[PDB]
């Protein structure tokens, strides 16, 4: 019948006690039970849900084989799936990994006794891959997150109790909009074999009546403590996710409302996360667009230890996202064979993670509109039309005109700077361009020369800026930006200082950066009559 | 108080002096009562503990109940006292004192001492002298406490302890004699206390042979200059996360446990280094700044640097030794780019005084004038605490905003600096201030030159031999190369004056492009 | 140039001293089961 | 009714292909109409089988901006009341804010629950819901720019962010917004997933003016 899977590899048994008034408190050893099970009942065929009467030292039991593994001789590792179907059967052996779990009645005081075996309810599901989450890019951050957070919960309890340590109980994700920081929380909530998350949108806790807000924020932990006092360590993980933390928990001390509510909720959360009592079985997720307004005390270790930053993806991530999003199309044969994802990933320079889906939407909209022709030529719907729908490359090309980046707004200036065209009426231009390319090479290859500055000068009207843009554009660097008088016009002086300062602070993220400054002289307000000019800006540039 | 006790036996490290001071609280109640009334002294009733977040206070509050005999202090967190109903919150405060009150009124002075502790006191006891004109419950509550706290009606067996992170918020009406008398500040641990914190945290680690003998705690303590106790157990757990993750391969594959290697699990020093790499204190001073200034490093290409360094050693010895020299200021000047800041940084780092700071335009970037004034004053004020202090001022001319057209500059900062440079520190402190500049004539001309005790010139290098020294140190080329280049330069342009920084820049550029003479020599010749 | 909120205090604390409304609520239940038993006897 | 083996259009269709642009009565603006009906409503005419066979959710946002007195309200109204859907939940500009400490935010939350409940109950066959915000630019300002000693300028925006696209999905709502000035609306509301299609409405050209005269008389 089975062919090959003829042995019982690993057997998980719910050991109910026979008679519940007899309930024996003396501790039960899984090793003795396994040895007795093998010794008495050998070379028998067992199937899932077979019930058995075990008389061990006069103490009867109702074993139910909750699950069975069927393995063929010659399998070094038990890669065969543990099958819950009654069809799978095996022949018991002296090598059977017999796991006992307490019965449905839970009455049996089973022990792990040097059983280097997975936990009763190891949350993270032993066979699990990052590729199943469905998130493209960010292949490094998951390593950090899981290593620091969940690595300690799987490992057998005795040795961690030796390691005399407490699990971390906080996790923060922060970044600019649309980078994908909500997807992670959701799938972590849904894929981990824990209790259901207790979702709270950010400012849900405020309430009319005095003393009801704080009540609401301490009504979340009730089940966790309730379970912890009873079952101690073997409680299952509880997870509660705060969405968009930064609404309510401001730095206490400002004058936010005029009532004094934010301070109280801050106080309650602070006192409860660490407090006097120990919980040791709880985990909280935070999310935000600014890390700077959260009150300082929250960030101390013991509360919200690990902080992770989510930033825009690179090209490889872009390719991965196009893979994920356009997954089902390909297998459903709804897509032309002409589109190749690589060039798409090439074109979308500064697209965030959240823009690609809109691109998919628009391309689909073009294809589908091609059929219906809403309005004038109505009622053309028929089976033939819809029976051969496929998206085409030109639909994507058309779609690029609707969706536009949000961060890639300044390079547009650079490409329009050379609308007048470029002409090689002289040898000189070629030499200059070559020299600039040489310097670009030097900066790209070097390690210790982390800063280089150039100056380009000559008669007015000589066509300087276009050449600079031409140098910049061919580099292919991730990060490009331009500062010109057109941007700063109309601002107040302090605002100018702040803007320049922020641009330089925003140029310290990516490994490779190119920055262009246009017409310093007009930036510093030079007029020869006085002369007069604004000194502070001059200083700011000089120092920077 | 229990006789089965000594202060060693509990985990609080470093805070020993504070323990002695706070104990020195319970002394009055050790004796039989009869003495004290004959000595006409009342007992202290109010206590305040306070410090920055993550100093360990909650551990003391939790653990103290063991030492302090009888039964248990009651515990409450701030925002649970408030309540829905009118007069319920008012009631709640004046319900706590009932037990002790009762026992006292019955038994007189035999009363067992009662302790109650408000964790996170600041939640509700804001200044009653405040406004906002919402519902006045936030006033009534505090009134109640004061009534039960001051006019206790001879209830002389109660000690209230207040725990906070931020003292200033609290009503001034609680901080007077007879009500919260003593306020104890708990600040960051010393290096010894840091060692004891390692000791207690790594106690259990050390017994059951989980830690490799390679580890040596003293150096770890030496490295971690700026950490809270909280940070320390954070580091411990980061290290363990590294150590554990070598068997279990998270993500990749399934859970592959080498059941054999589980018995051999052991942390190692490199794990600790990575753990250090992960955590970062909010301590914030990050004086590693000094080392990044001197990251280019020192090669001692000539005797002049050596003489200058010995002179610096002479001055640091001088300020360290004499008691009548409590303030010394020096100036360092030379041509631009000769390299001056690095030399001062070298002297400062070699000094090894407890306290060091540097002021540079970089941090001063972006503020308004008044903010700069404030910052400068604050850093000076800070500098005045430790007995021996080294302070460096970088590129005064840039700080004062000199531009020669007007000439335009900000007078106020200049005046601040001039005044501050002459001010002797408070009693029994000494200070050493090192200022660098590059445009001596201006310093002459506005006429603040009288406030500097001694001046050091640093001429740039000019002789081809020194060029040979630095370039052999840089390993630019092979030996024959380094000879031929200097032989060619001898006749190409013997008269020579560059600096140092530019030489390094040219060396690297030539190394990349064309390490024959035809580039490097060319660039020096154009520069020179 | 100022705005404020306000917080209510619910009061009605005569009721709140007890569960809430138990005057003609919990007593009604008490005597209504008695009505049920007597009617059971009458129908029997 | 039931979907036969033949792929015929949705039983309770929304747009009704016996539909025409000259039924609206808005003269001038012509291409914009094409854009809006292409991008937003097209997805909801095809049989749900294929559209689910594309695994793509419908757009859930619309924004209209322009100078004063150009016809925006007209568009909003007409779209409101010639489709096959429940009655829109109109709201005027500063109508959400309230006195008590937590009544404003609850007022934002009141708006959506009926669509949520209907979506839970049945799923993809739910009738479309419409809610239209009038004159967005009164309350929804850039967070953290206004000093806001009265801290309402943050929480309202925060709620609407959290609830238009949060940890729970919801794909049977269409929200339409109107304004004269987008430059002050928060940036986080104008990313794909929230207010995808933005449309300018400008002054009329001459032929459009002829059209308007034809409409009015
Ligand atoms: N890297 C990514 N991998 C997979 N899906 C992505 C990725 N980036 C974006 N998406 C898709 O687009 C959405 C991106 O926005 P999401 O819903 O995660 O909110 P968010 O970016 O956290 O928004 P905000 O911070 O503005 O509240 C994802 O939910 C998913 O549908
Ligand atoms: N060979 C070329 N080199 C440079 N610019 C060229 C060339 N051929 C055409 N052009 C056009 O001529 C324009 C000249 O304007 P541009 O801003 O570059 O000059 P400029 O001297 O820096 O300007 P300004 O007078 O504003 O200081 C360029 O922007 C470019 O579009
Ligand atoms: N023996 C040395 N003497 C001086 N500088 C040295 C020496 N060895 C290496 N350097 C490097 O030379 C450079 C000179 O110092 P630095 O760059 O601060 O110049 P500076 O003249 O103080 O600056 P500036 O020109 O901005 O006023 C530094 O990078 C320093 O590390
Ligand atoms: N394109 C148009 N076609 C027909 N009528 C129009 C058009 N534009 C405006 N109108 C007429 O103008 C009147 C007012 O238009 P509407 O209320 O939409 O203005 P609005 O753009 O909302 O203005 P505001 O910005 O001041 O609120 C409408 O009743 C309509 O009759
Ligand atoms: N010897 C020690 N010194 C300082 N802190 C310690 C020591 N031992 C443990 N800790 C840690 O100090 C932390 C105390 O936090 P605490 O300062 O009470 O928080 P808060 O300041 O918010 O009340 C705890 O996480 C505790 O584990």
């Amino acid at each position: 019948y089975s062919g090959k899977q003829s042995y019982l590899g690993s057997i998980d048994i719910d050991i109910s006690f026979r008679a519940r008034g007899k309930a024996v408190s003396t501790v039960f050893d899984q090793d003795e039970l396994a040895k007795q099970f093998v010794r008495c009942y050998e070379s028998q065929i067992f199937s899932p849900t077979q019930y058995l009467i075990m008389e061990f030292q006069g103490h009867f039991f109702d074993l139910k084989i909750r699950n069975v593994q069927a393995i063929d001789l010659g399998d070094i590792e038990p890669t065969s799936a543990v099958a819950t179907g009654i069809e799978t059967k095996g022949i018991l052996t002296k090598q059977t990994q017999i796991n006992f779990f307490k019965g449905r009645d839970g009455l049996v005081n089973l022990k792990s006794s040097n059983s280097l075996r997975p936990r009763s309810n190891a949350v993270i599901r032993p066979d699990f891959k990052f590729e199943d989450l469905g998130v493209g890019g960010l292949d490094k951050e998951f390593t950090k997150i899981f290593r620091r957070a969940f690595a300690s919960r799987i490992f057998p309890p005795s040795v961690i109790e030796k390691l005399g340590i407490s699990h971390v109980k906080g996790l923060l994700l922060y970044g600019p909009p649309g980078t994908g920081k909500t997807l992670i929380a959701r799938k972590i909530g849904t894929m981990l074999n824990a209790k259901e998350p207790k979702i709270v949108n950010g400012p849900e806790i405020l309430s009319k009546y005095v003393g009801s807000s704080e009540e609401n924020i301490r009504n979340l932990f009730k089940d966790a403590e309730a379970e912890y006092r009873a079952k101690g360590e073997e409680s299952s993980l509880h997870i509660i996710i705060f969405d968009e933390l930064d609404s309510v928990f401001k730095q206490r001390g400002s004058r936010g409302d005029g009532t004094g509510v934010g301070d109280n909720v801050v106080n309650q959360l602070l006192a409860k996360m660490d407090g006097v009592d120990q919980l040791n079985n709880i985990l909280v997720i935070g999310m935000t667009n600014r890390k700077d307004l959260i009150d300082s005390a929250l960030l101390r270790p013991g509360r919200f230890e690990v902080q992770v930053e989510i930033h825009l993806p690179d090209e490889k991530g872009r390719l991965q996202i196009f893979d994920i999003q356009t997954k089902k199309m390909r297998e459903n044969n709804m897509m032309s064979d002409d589109v190749n994802l690589a060039e798409l990933a090439a074109l979308t320079k500064n697209f965030s993670g959240a823009e690609i889906e809109g691109l998919v939407k628009s391309a689909s909209s073009f294809a589908i509109n091609k059929t219906v022709n809403i309005g004038k030529g109505a009622t053309k719907l028929n089976t033939k039309d819809i029976a051969k729908l496929k998206v085409t490359r030109e639909d994507f090309l058309n779609a690029l005109n609707d969706v536009t980046p949000a961060f890639g707004i300044s390079e547009e200036d650079l490409k329009t700077c050379v609308e007048g065209g470029m002409m090689l009426y002289s040898e000189r231009v070629n030499s200059i361009l070559k020299n600039g390319a040489r310097y670009v090479r030097q900066v790209r290859e070097s390690d210790k020369s982390r800063l280089v500055s150039l100056l380009i000068h000559g008669p007015a009207g000589s066509g300087k800026t276009a050449l600079a843009a031409e140098i910049a554009l061919k580099s292919g660097f991730p990060f490009i930006r331009l500062i010109s008088p057109n941007e700063l016009s109309g601002m107040s002086e302090s605002a100018k200082i702040a803007y320049i300062d922020n641009t330089f602070r925003d140029a310290y993220k990516s490994p490779l950066n190119i920055l262009v400054i246009d017409s310093l002289e007009t930036l510093v307000d030079w007029v020869p009559i006085g002369p007069r000019f604004s000194n502070n800006i001059l200083q700011m540039l000089k120092v920077a | 108080i229990r006789p089965d006790f000594k202060f060693e036996d509990l985990g609080v490290g470093g805070l020993d002096k504070e323990f002695t001071k706070i104990f020195r609280a319970f002394a009055s109640r050790i004796f039989p009562p009869s003495v004290i009334e004959k000595l006409g002294i009342s007992h202290v009733k109010g206590l305040l503990l306070y410090g920055p977040p993550g100093t360990g206070k909650t551990l003391i509050a939790r653990k103290i109940g063991t030492m302090l005999n009888a039964k248990e202090p009651k515990i409450v967190n701030g925002p649970e006292i408030l309540s829905k109903y009118v007069g319920s919150s008012e009631e709640n405060i004046r319900n706590l004192f009932k037990d002790a009150e009762a026992e006292y009124r019955a038994k007189g002075e035999e009363s067992s001492l009662h302790i109650i502790i408000f964790d996170e006191l600041d939640s509700v006891f804001k200044q009653r002298g405040s406004r906002g004109d919402g519902t006045g419950v936030g006033d009534n509550v505090v009134n109640q406490l004061l009534a039960k706290m001051d006019g206790v009606d001879q209830l002389n067996n109660i000690l209230v302890i207040g725990m906070t992170n931020r003292k200033d918020l609290i009503d001034s009406a609680l901080l007077r004699p007879g009500r919260f008398e003593v306020q104890v500040e708990i600040h960051l641990p010393d290096e010894k206390g840091r060692l004891q914190i390692f000791d207690i945290q790594t106690k259990k680690m050390r017994e059951n042979n989980m830690m490799s003998d390679d580890v040596n705690l003293a150096e770890l303590a030496a490295l971690t200059k700026n950490f809270s106790g909280a940070e320390i157990e954070g580091l411990v757990k980061s290290a363990s996360s590294f150590a554990i993750n070598k068997t279990v391969n998270i993500g990749k594959g399934a859970t592959k446990l080498n059941t054999k290697d589980i018995a051999k699990l052991k942390v190692t020093r490199e794990d600790f280094l990575n753990a250090l790499n992960d955590v970062t204190p909010a301590f914030g001073i990050s004086e590693e700044d000094l080392k990044t200034c001197v990251e280019g490093g020192m090669m001692l290409y000539s005797e002049r640097v050596n003489s200058i360094l010995k002179n610096g050693a002479r001055y640091v010895r001088q300020v360290r030794e004499s008691d009548k020299s409590r303030l010394v200021s020096l100036l360092i000047h030379g041509p631009a780019g000769s390299g001056k800041t690095a030399l001062a940084a070298e002297i400062a780092l070699k000094s090894g005084f407890p306290f060091i700071r540097l002021i540079s335009p970089n941090e001063l970037s972006g503020m308004s004038e008044s903010a700069k004034i404030a910052y400068i004053d604050n850093t000076f004020r800070d500098a005045y605490k430790s007995p021996l202090n080294i302070l460096v001022i970088d590129s005064l001319e840039t700080l004062v905003d000199w531009v020669p057209i007007g000439p335009r500059f900000s007078n106020n900062i200049l005046q601040m600096l001039k005044v501050a440079l002459k001010r002797k520190p408070p009693q029994d402190r000494r200070l050493l201030i090192m200022t660098t500049t590059s445009a001596y004539s201006v310093l002459q001309q506005m006429d603040i030159l009288s406030c500097f005790d001694n001046e050091i010139a640093v001429p740039n290098m000019t002789n081809l031999d020194e060029l040979n020294n630095v370039m052999i140190e840089s390993n630019f080329l092979d030996d024959a190369g380094r000879v031929k280049v200097i032989n060619e330069l001898s006749r190409s342009c013997p008269n020579f004056n560059v600096g140092i920084k530019k030489t390094l820049t040219n060396i690297e550029t030539a190394r990349h492009d064309e390490d024959p003479v035809n580039e490097l020599v060319e660039l020096m010749t154009q520069s020179a | 140039g100022q705005q404020i909120f306000s917080q209510a205090l619910l009061n009605a604390n005569r009721r709140g001293e007890a569960k809430t409304a138990l005057a003609e609520v919990q007593a009604r239940h008490q005597e209504l089961l008695k009505l049920e038993k007597s009617m059971a006897e009458l129908t029997q």
